């Protein structure tokens, strides 16, 4: 497979309205080498998406949002299983490709009661401590905490990318409407001027969350490129006998 | 492919040895290469004459129509020494009129006399040849007007 | 003549005042002390050393930039102090100002103390109390948090971090206290949860009360996120007094001997 | 109906025009090319990927928060080329902006690019063309160059770090040159000094001229502090691509070994 | 010498007008253990003071600027002498204590001639290289560059510490007006918003810039108390034989 | 171009009488690949040459003295360059080649005012640290501590050459001759016998401080033989943080 193909079929995948879903894997597959693609858990924790694949035949790890199951939301189950192969993939010097679509975490009292909170940080830990070279491509949103949990920039990531449909804000904009205009009354208009300036990558690719905005049918040549490039990354931290993951 | 016309160039491509044997459509040549500059600049000896050349790549050759030319105070008036040898007279002073095949100084060099001439009319603002003294080429001797 | 001055001495009484004393009488009605007061009550008298006291957010839009909206300090307290003689660096969420939301300038006095506790290897003990981030801000929170984060993840295994949660702490102020490495509530005034139970009653279609969704009964008995509650501010920080006693300073350091009668 | 994507075409068709044609045009007339036909030429042919594309300034004083002053890349332009198949990271400040001055989001992206070159370690060339600094911005240009004196500073000795000066650089824009391994300059077209001749003579009392101050030839030939002088930037490109050819990457790698012939 | 002593004769050392001049070497000696201080090179660059003093019976250098000759400008032989003092400093462990009060280099085709870049280059490498403990005092002006040559927080300072009569900015009041302003043609007001909202140390506070704004007659007990907390600093910084310094 | 490649031009190149000068720049294009050199500096302080070149491919520095300018003398700039160019040249694993045509250092007041002891010893440094393979050749003269100054071996050298006109002595004949032999009022002689006996490269070569004496015409074959040996020099040194250069 050469590694400057064109996947122009990604161009229109993410449907143009935000209650439709789609699938991750279609993305996948399109994406890294002959469209093979060897997943772990398949058949647990469907919201999310771990395997092993190939780019210009270097093995990599992908992980990824699934918008199909669970509208995308993160949870115990996914994170646990996020963690622990991200883990993994950078004890052995495995490059990490993250594809980001979520609205945050799943509510309720039983993710709660079962320590929700425990589990994210594991998972944001799991991508925080990576020193392997880490690519990150945004696809339809990344709301809240989440958008940290999901090798954001500012976890010492190396490339992040977003599509002309993510959508980088601090939540929805219903709440932060309802939060910030609460006496104004007249919301009508709020949506628009919200809507307008912050439902769109603009806001994170202003100030450099995101090193640039790319057409959906360059993916696959914009990945291999970094991984050329990023295969002598070597980095310092400071000495410690182990860290204290937060099982 | 030169202005449309296709020719096949053929050979060992040794850039170090002085001597360069080529083959451009079956006709062998020799060649040597003088000079080379990062710029583009290349003296070529071809056929016994060295010829010099400038080659940029396209987009460099397009960006350089941006470039100004600099300008240079070489605007005549001024003759260099092409004797390298020794001056035995010079017949010109400071704030004497020339003019052309006027002769300014005669100076010998290698069982050879000449006496070089001024090639343009004018008036020698200052001269810095004096006989009986060793010149070597390329040095400025009168400044006409 | 100079005008520096007198504005140095409202700056700093602005700072030590927090947001007025209209909000420092409703934190006190909540059973709820405010950060200075639980600085100076964890550590040793007579030596805290503020940090960053005279800074402000850099928002600009949705009407912050008023005069009204900027605050010395901006919603945290950040400095260093010594419990018995042994240093540490603190911070103290401001629920007073802004209800302790984070925004630019809170996350860089936070990543600065951390810097300076890592570069001289000593804890980290944070007081929390605060209700998220700041909406208006923008995505300038988001990367507060994740370099807050980094930063923990980074000086974990190296300096001792405790957390101890003294207010409601919704959304993304949550995952920081879980990465430290020892987290302590208060009882009937701390809360822990990613959403509130309003988002809750609205998705999953069911009531619940916030002490029952994130209290320290909650995360102490049934979660397994906080290591032990405490009865009240006062008792909480005299706990958190004793028990930084038992570890030491930095992972260079042996385990701390105390005389033995 | 999505308005996003005519809105990214917008601003990446004024990102690659600069700050407008009648700018580009007048600083054409001077004999100087602009920082993309720059990169252009340094690199090799469909090589060049560009970081930070859309990065703005945030200075928000002064009615700098206007949107007729709001350059997406905001003066300078970065990336990652290869030269003859070998990596390298540059950045050219583009005079066309404000004189090409340095802001927040201008050391930003530069000391993004030194990050990512000294985390690789591949060598890091920087086409300077700034006027100094934006005196609007205030504090945020000194620490911005702060920061990248640090990471020059830092990454001595480490990867080799090359300066070309192709325009006019007065203020602090000099000393950044002065800290990397060498430094070439352009004749008739490029300057280097701290102050220009208006202060020189408003305090010492003497006339000098712009070129005998801080030309090309001045700092080749008396001043010892540039290394080469080149006719054009044509010139100066391709010669500096030639003794690209020459360095290694990093200091962890041997010198470079040719085929001869 | 007790380390808390007090030194209320620094309250109104700095006079109030800009132009009238000062004598640093009587804040370094009222600062220091027993008002001894070891000076190296007095009568040569006297437009900077460095030496050799004690601080809580610590050996600590210390690197001033002296507004009493030269304005306390920067130039070849005082960049050149700090540079070289400071470099020896840090090649022992020795903490370095600097007192910042500069307008800028000295302007002149003689000094453009020397290399004042390199010479300029030379004193910010050695301020920037430095992994000792680092204690930064403004007293009077920084204004440009030499703000950041003389070991400003942005060059991994450790602290940093304003007097009230300090003042951070680019330039000059006068310069920035006339670069800033030129349609308003004007300058009648417009100094005064400038001059009242940028003459004095609280955009450097509010930016973070500077730690606190402390009053003079604390100093020495606001230093003492630094130095033995930054005793134990420990920093690490990328692999190399040498690096290459400006010489 | 071939490694073993004769150079016969150079066999007369250095002019029997030691007051006529010749051009160093001619001997390096006759060394050097291709006769391809990169001046670094080339119009300021002349009389020294700067610059990179290949041998048998590989990146190498030049530095050496120009007879042309200043009969070789050093002086305050050529001692800054070629200082700052073997630092660099060490800092980055590249050998440097290194000619030797010094009568001493550059009299007068103007460099003593100058400080020429504190930029001589610069240079001096930059040769007695550098740990990357150096090869020496002597072309004409060494006199005193210039000689030790020009990468001598005692500075921890791999290999020196001298060419049949080399000379290396504490000083010129004269003063020698009126310092050894002041009361004794025979110089007539004296100066006959001196200049048979210490006026050659027989002292240094009898003592060892020469590898060999080389015909001119086998320098280049020489030069890369040593080239292919000292590719893989490796030397220790105490451990320090840096060390102090006299700048
Ligand atoms: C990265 C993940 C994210 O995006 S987190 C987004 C923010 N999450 C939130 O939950 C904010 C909503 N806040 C709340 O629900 C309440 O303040 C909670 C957390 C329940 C606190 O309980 P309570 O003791 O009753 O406080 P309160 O109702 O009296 O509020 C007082 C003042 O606090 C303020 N506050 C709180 N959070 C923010 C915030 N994120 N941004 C801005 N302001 C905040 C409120 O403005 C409120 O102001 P006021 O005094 O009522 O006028
Ligand atoms: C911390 C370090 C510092 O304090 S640096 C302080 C700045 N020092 C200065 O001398 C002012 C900067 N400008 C200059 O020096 C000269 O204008 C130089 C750079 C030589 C320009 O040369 P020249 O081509 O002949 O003038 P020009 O009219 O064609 O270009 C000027 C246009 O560019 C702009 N410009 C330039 N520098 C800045 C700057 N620092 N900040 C903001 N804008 C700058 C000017 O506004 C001007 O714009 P315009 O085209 O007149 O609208």
């Amino acid at each position: 497979d050469p590694s400057d193909r064109l996947v122009p079929e990604l161009d229109t995948i993410v449907p143009l309205e935000s209650t439709k879903a789609y699938n991750m894997v279609d993305i996948i597959h399109s994406v890294v080498d002959e469209r093979e693609f060897f997943e772990i858990m398949p058949n647990y924790a469907k919201n999310i998406i771990v395997g092993f694949a190939r780019m210009n035949g270097r093995t990599v790890g992908i992980v990824g949002n699934q918008p199909k199951v669970a509208s995308g939301c993160l949870d115990i189950n996914s994170s646990v299983k996020g963690a622990r192969f991200v883990r993994f993939c950078d004890a052995f010097n495995i490059p990490l490709i993250t594809f980001v679509d979520v609205p945050g975490f799943l509510p309720g009292t039983a993710q709660e009661y079962g320590g929700i909170i425990r589990h994210g940080a594991k998972l944001l830990y799991a991508f925080a401590e990576a020193t392997v070279p880490k690519v990150t491509v945004i696809t339809r949103k990344a709301y809240g905490g989440a958008y940290d949990v999901m090798s954001s920039k500012h976890l010492c990531g190396d490339t992040n990318y977003a599509w002309p449909t993510a959508e980088i804000a601090v939540m929805g904009a219903k709440g932060a409407v309802e939060i910030i205009f609460k006496g104004h009354e007249n919301v009508e208009a709020a949506q628009a001027e919200y809507i307008e300036k912050f439902a769109n990558p603009f806001p994170a690719a202003v100030r450099g969350f995101v090193d640039d905005i790319i057409q959906p049918s360059s993916t696959r040549a914009r990945i291999c490129c970094d991984l050329d490039v990023l295969a002598s990354k070597k980095v310092q931290r400071p000495w410690r006998k182990h860290a204290n993951i937060p099982l | 492919e030169v202005d449309g016309s296709k020719l096949n160039v053929t050979s060992t491509w040794n850039l170090a040895s002085p001597l360069l044997s080529v083959s451009v459509d079956g006709t062998q040549r020799t060649v040597q290469c003088l000079s080379r500059e990062a710029g583009g600049n290349m003296s070529i000896q071809f056929l016994g004459t060295v010829y010099k050349v400038n080659i940029l790549t396209r987009l460099a050759a397009e960006l350089n129509k941006f470039m100004l030319e600099k300008v240079t105070e070489d605007t005549s008036s001024v003759l260099r020494s092409p004797m390298p040898g020794v001056v035995v007279a010079v017949s010109v002073k400071p704030g004497d009129a020339v003019a052309e095949g006027q002769e300014i100084c005669v100076i010998e060099a290698m069982k050879m006399q000449n006496s070089m001439t001024a090639g343009k009319t004018g008036t020698v603002k200052s001269v810095h040849c004096q006989a009986g003294d060793t010149v070597g080429e390329g040095d400025l001797l009168v400044e006409l007007e | 003549a100079t005008s520096v001055n007198e504005r140095i001495e409202n700056k700093r009484r602005t700072a030590l005042l927090g947001g007025g004393q209209r909000r420092i009488d409703a934190q006190h009605k909540r059973g709820k002390l405010t950060a200075r007061e639980r600085i100076s009550l964890l550590l040793d008298p007579g030596s805290f050393v503020e940090s960053d006291m005279f800074v402000e957010h850099r928002c600009a839009d949705f009407g912050m930039a008023a005069d009204k909206n900027k605050f010395p300090g901006d919603s945290v307290v950040t400095g260093r102090g010594r419990i018995n003689g042994r240093l540490v660096y603190v911070f103290s969420q401001d629920f007073t100002v802004f209800g302790g939301s984070l925004s630019g300038a809170h996350a860089q006095k936070i990543c600065k103390i951390m810097d300076q506790a890592i570069t001289v290897g000593a804890p980290v003990i944070g007081l929390n109390d605060s209700g998220g981030a700041r909406i208006q801000e923008g995505v300038e929170s988001l990367a507060g948090y994740a370099d807050i984060f980094l930063r923990n993840v980074t000086a974990s295994g190296v300096i001792p971090q405790i957390s101890l949660i003294m207010g409601p702490c919704a959304g993304g102020a949550v995952y920081s206290p879980a990465l430290t490495d020892f987290t302590f509530m208060v009882k009937d005034t701390s809360y822990l949860f990613i959403t509130g139970p309003d988002v809750v009653k609205s998705v999953t279609n069911e009531d619940v009360t916030q002490e029952e969704l994130g209290g320290a009964k909650t995360h102490t008995t049934m979660s397994g996120v906080a290591h032990r509650a405490f009865e009240n501010d006062v008792d909480a920080l005299c706990n958190l007094r004793d028990f930084f006693n038992y570890l030491p300073l930095s992972s260079q350091d042996p385990a701390p001997v105390r005389e033995c009668h």
